[PDB]
């Protein structure tokens, strides 16, 4: 789904079809470089998504003092310290699932059990 | 009497509150139509022969509510399939002989996938919607679809005509997503069921609070909603009194309008005598049509120049 | 009476405990997700209903304890001014101040006011009012009280002009 | 005779392809001609719905999940039955069936709406039925010169009123 | 509440309520009058049940009846024992007399 | 089955509504005729399996004895259902010529769908005969049976003159009703007619009222 660029000239490649050999050949519209396509996938709309509650993590989230602190442990390092905080996505139907990030194992883990 | 009525109806407007639009702006919109609603809610009662049949209620809601492809579309991908009669995708291969037991077409495959749950919640099977997208063109779209019982419901379609594929096919994709109705009547939205009750005469000759099932909505139409089966055509009712006027008649219109205004001003600070409210309603309807009391509305009439 | 005061206290406390239990159930992702509305909306409904039951149960207990030579009880069941709601409000608890039904919104990022830790929905956090008038307030409750009152004033001062126009 | 040969060849293919081999090939073509002659009994190749039922039964056979439909259709579950069945949801397989019932339960719940519950007490008394089942609710309406309204409603019958 | 049957058994009045009530038990004319006003009342009941689907009792209306007959009682000092000097004929004609004597629209024609 | 059956049912209900319309306009129909069973109508007026033959069940009707008692002038009325989706000018021309030849004064027409204005322009031809058009979907539901609309009733010109000379009005201050109202097209009245209306009032139950067609 990514947008490849011509390695000779950093420009947006377009799909264009072979006339007889029946293969998608990503030909550069700037220069004459051409490349065959790995998959027949071209375009993808994705009218439904549910993604974005997790990321935005820096390696020193816990360096900020404003996050609360708890005593549930990380289930890799068993250290009782932790930093917990809710979703990073904000829609009107995002969940009250929680995200728990530790300093020792430096790992992200949740509290869902379905 | 009209002056006294006006002052009486004017007094409790100062004690008002501010879901469903209520309060002062709702009162202003009702009194000052404004061919515009902000709340297209309409109430529907079932056939009395179906008292408490939840499957019947959801069959009715599936019958009445409009949906699109986008209501059921999740996976909408595009493909280059060179062989017209053999799939490069290894999953779709049995469907070839399912539909194969009319060649001059582009080797470009558009492919759609839906939700099983969002398909049969409204009680439609994928066969007839494949039929529907087949029949809406029949000339340009060679259309292939799977069985219902497969793990992933798929649609395979191609453009048939005896370079220049991508943007045409993208626009045709956008068109079929945005336009093709499925069932129901458009300008009607999500519908939900309340378990209302109704005071009903007892067979032994008394009254009893008896439950029944109702339909509420977020869209407005009248010319089609009594047409569908299993519906009481009589006891239907809508807040949007202009449409009741237009479909039914002006007497029913003034009755509905009085009902609506009574509900709004009796939400709080009730009450007043019926005669004042009735006088107001009937004098603002007594011209053969609705008339808001504006600078332009009642004033542009055969009426004395000084008033 | 002091024993009635501590009954008010433990009533509010068990209300808070059930609130905490419901929040924990939400935080482990398993809930009903009540029909019609959204998950968060159902959560808001549950906490609002719980706190209102706490408030008026407290008011009922206070009123039934209150004596027969109590002069303001004499005033209210005598009629003219005040009410059961007034007595309970001024004597036992206030209940969560709010604007337009939702409790006090996330003004600053991630939290309500900058003085709590992040990401909380506790009755203190959003600011359900614990105390009565008589024992005093905390500044947070003071601030929320001002919020609700100011909302009342602004809606009155606009609705007066609008109702005058429509009446004329 | 295009359809009455094509569907017969289709059942020739979908019965020879089975792990259940046809040494009773005459029995299996008897099964096929019985299937086709009850299949036409809906339409006789004169109705457009003929191909739909064929697609249903054909893709149910070729579904896999399940393959056991071949075994049960060769060892029983007679073909004139399986025009009048229309049991496409009912068959091939049962895990998908219970998936469908769970889906239907979920949809039937989620189509239900808002049911705000109106906590009651016995403090006041109704006007219509005069019962102490007051669906009370409290809120402020007027200007600054007063406290709340003391809104009232009876839940036993529906009677709304107000206290002074 | 309302069924009276002057010759039948179950809904018969107690003749201790009327001095001229014992001897009239079985008269046809009085029975006919009672039956026709009974039918009048039941058709009125059907009409009211039509014109209000719910069954609400309390309604806004002109001049009260309960209090006015109450003060009639407490001014002319009714006792608990004496059968009244009334007649069924007097009652059933006087009600229709007052019925026509309510006069809101002075006029003579058919429409009025 | 697909929408063939609901098409049949809709035609059945439209037939029902038209029948009660002709009845309460005052033309002699047996009241039992309107509750004709759906399957009976299906067997009666379908050709082989699913096609109703709309051209043939159209029927004539006559004024009641009471209708002649009130008014001295209604000829017989005549109805029609074409099969064409839109309505052809020549088809309706044959229709109106048939009406003129059979000497009728009330045109009762039903269209499947829209009609060209070139047919609509000669619709008001041949006075004193009058022509009217309805849609099936407009008449799928009998409007009077909705409980919100009150009863409606027609007047004589004699009664109208009596009403005016009694209430001392002059013809204009009396409240109006639009010609394009649904109840107006239901009753088929024209300008100058007065409609009495009785609705179930909430302080007196029965209550007089009056409207003038304009
Ligand atoms: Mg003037
Ligand atoms: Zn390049
Ligand atoms: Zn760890
Ligand atoms: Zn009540």
């Amino acid at each position: 789904t990514t947008f490849r660029f011509c390695r000779d000239c950093n420009n947006m490649l377009y799909p264009r079809e072979d006339k007889e050999n029946n293969r998608l050949l990503f030909e550069c519209r700037t220069c004459s470089y051409v490349e065959e396509a790995g998959s027949p996938l071209v375009y993808r709309h994705e009218l439904i998504t549910n993604i974005g509650e997790t990321a935005g993590v820096v390696q020193d989230i816990g360096s900020d003092p404003t996050l609360p602190r708890s005593d549930r442990e990380c289930p890799k390092c068993h250290s009782r310290e932790n930093v917990f905080f809710q979703s990073q996505q904000r829609r009107k139907d995002t969940s009250m699932v929680l995200f728990f990030v530790c300093l020792s194992c430096s790992h992200i883990f949740t509290s869902d059990q379905k | 009497v009209g002056v006294l009525a006006a002052q009486s109806i004017g007094e409790p407007a100062t004690q008002m509150t501010l879901k469903v639009t209520s309060g002062v702006p709702r009162l202003k919109e009702i009194l000052n139509v404004a061919k515009n609603m902000k709340t297209p809610s309409l109430t529907v009662y079932l056939e009395p022969g179906h008292a408490a049949d939840q499957e019947q209620a959801k069959l009715i809601r599936s019958a009445i509510e409009h949906t699109t492809l986008k209501s059921v579309t999740i996976a909408s991908e595009i493909y280059y399939d060179p062989d017209p009669r053999s799939t490069v995708i290894p999953e779709d291969e049995e469907i070839i002989q399912l539909h194969f037991s009319f060649d001059q077409q582009s080797p470009w495959l558009l492919r759609l996938e839906l939700d099983r749950a969002a398909m049969n919640d409204k009680d439609l099977t994928m066969g007839q919607v494949g039929e529907r997208i087949k029949q809406t063109f029949k000339n340009d779209l060679f259309v292939i679809w799977s069985e219902d019982n497969d793990e992933k419901l798929i649609i395979r379609c191609r453009v048939v005509r005896p370079a220049e594929e991508d943007h045409m096919l993208k626009k045709i994709e956008n068109t079929m997503l945005e336009n093709i109705t499925l069932r129901g009547v458009e300008n009607i939205e999500r519908v939900v069921m309340m378990k209302y009750d109704r005071k009903v005469p007892s067979p032994t000759g008394e009254y009893v609070k008896e439950p029944e099932w109702v339909l509420e909505t977020d869209g407005v139409n009248l010319s089609e909603v009594m047409t569908v089966p299993g519906i009481d055509p009589t006891r239907i009712y809508t807040n949007s009194f202009i449409d009741i006027m237009e479909v039914l008649g002006i007497e029913a219109g003034r009755a509905a309008l009085y009902k609506e205004v009574y509900n709004v001003i009796a939400s709080d600070g009730s009450y007043v005598n019926y005669r004042h409210m009735a006088l107001l309603v009937d004098v603002m309807t007594t011209q053969g049509g609705l008339t808001s009391v504006t600078r332009h509305g009642f004033n542009r009439s055969n009426t004395g120049a000084l008033m | 009476d002091g024993p009635t005061m501590r009954e008010i206290t433990e009533t509010i406390a068990e209300a808070k405990k059930k609130v905490l239990d419901v929040t924990k159930e939400a935080q482990a992702n398993l809930l009903t997700a009540k029909h019609g509305m959204t998950l968060r909306e159902s959560f808001e409904d549950n906490v609002v209903r719980f706190l209102n039951e706490a408030r008026d149960k407290a008011g009922r207990l206070a009123e039934v304890n209150l004596k027969d030579l109590n002069n303001v009880k004499q005033m209210v069941m005598a009629g003219s001014k005040g009410s059961f709601i007034n007595i309970a409000q001024m004597s036992a608890c206030v209940g969560q101040q709010s604007v337009e039904g939702k409790r006090i919104a996330f003004g600053f990022v991630d939290r309500t006011l900058p003085h709590f830790s992040k990401d909380d929905y506790s009755p203190e956090s959003k600011g359900f009012v614990e105390n009565s008038y008589l024992r005093g307030l905390t500044p947070q409750e003071f601030f929320f009280h001002a919020m609700g009152g100011r909302e009342g004033l602004i809606d009155t001062a606009v609705k007066t002009a609008e109702t005058g126009y429509i009446q004329r | 005779h295009k359809l009455r040969d094509q569907v017969l060849k289709a059942l020739y293919d979908v019965l020879a392809k089975e792990s259940e081999h046809p040494p009773q090939s005459i029995l299996h073509t008897a099964k096929a001609i019985e299937s086709e002659m009850n299949k036409v009994n809906n339409c006789d190749t004169n109705e457009a719905a003929y191909k739909a039922r064929y697609r249903i039964i054909y893709s149910n056979v070729i579904s896999k999940n399940n393959p056991d439909l071949k075994h049960k259709i060769a060892n029983g579950d007679i073909t004139p039955e399986f025009l009048a069945t229309c049991d496409a949801k009912d068959l091939a397989p049962a895990p998908l069936k219970q998936k469908i019932e769970e889906i239907a339960k979920q949809n039937l719940y989620n189509a239900q709406g808002a049911t705000i519950e109106r906590s009651v007490t016995d403090r006041f008394t109704c006007g219509k039925c005069k019962e102490k089942k007051v669906s009370y609710y409290q809120l402020q309406t007027r200007s600054a010169d007063e406290p709340l309204t003391t809104f009232c409603t009876c839940e036993a019958c529906g009677n709304r009123w107000k206290f002074s | 509440r309302y069924r009276v049957d002057l010759l039948n058994t179950d809904h018969t009045l107690d003749p201790s309520l009327l001095e001229s009530g014992s001897e009239i038990l079985g008269d046809l004319k009085l029975q006919v009058l009672l039956d026709e006003e009974y039918k009048q009342l039941v058709k009125d009941r059907k009409f009211l049940r039509e014109v209000f689907v719910d069954g609400e009792a309390n309604w806004p209306l002109p001049v009260n009846i309960r209090r006015i007959i109450q003060n009639a009682q407490q001014t002319f000092h009714i006792d608990h024992t004496k059968p009244s000097d009334l007649t069924i004929k007097d009652i059933v004609l006087g009600v229709k007399d007052l019925q026509e004597n309510l006069l809101v629209l002075r006029g003579k024609n058919e429409i009025i | 089955d697909q929408e063939n059956e609901r098409n049949i049912s809709r035609l059945w209900r439209a037939f029902r509504t038209v029948k009660e319309m002709v009845k309460d306009r005052g033309y002699f129909i047996t009241q039992e005729e309107v509750e004709l069973p759906l399957e009976d109508f299906k067997a009666k007026y379908c050709d082989s399996m699913g096609r109703p033959q709309r051209k043939m069940m159209s029927f004539q009707a006559n004024p009641t004895e009471e209708s002649i008692s009130k008014f001295p002038d209604m000829g017989s009325l005549w109805v029609e259902f074409c099969d064409e989706p839109s309505v052809g000018v020549k088809t309706m021309k044959t229709f109106v010529i048939h009406i003129q030849e059979k000497n009728f004064q009330t045109g009762i027409f039903v269209y499947q769908n829209n009609i060209t204005p070139s047919a609509m322009k000669l619709v008001p031809s041949i006075p004193p005969a009058t022509i009217e058009t309805f849609n099936e979907a407009a008449l799928v539901v009998n409007i009077t049976h909705h409980e919100l609309v009150p009863k409606h009733i027609r007047l004589s010109s004699d009664e109208k003159r009596e009403l005016l000379k009694r209430y001392r009005l002059k013809e204009s201050q009396l409240p109006r009703i639009q010609r394009a109202d649904p109840v107006a097209l239901y009753l088929g009245l024209k300008r100058g007619e007065v409609v009495k209306i009785i609705r179930k009032s909430e302080t007196s139950g029965r209550y007089a009222s009056y409207r003038i067609c304009m």
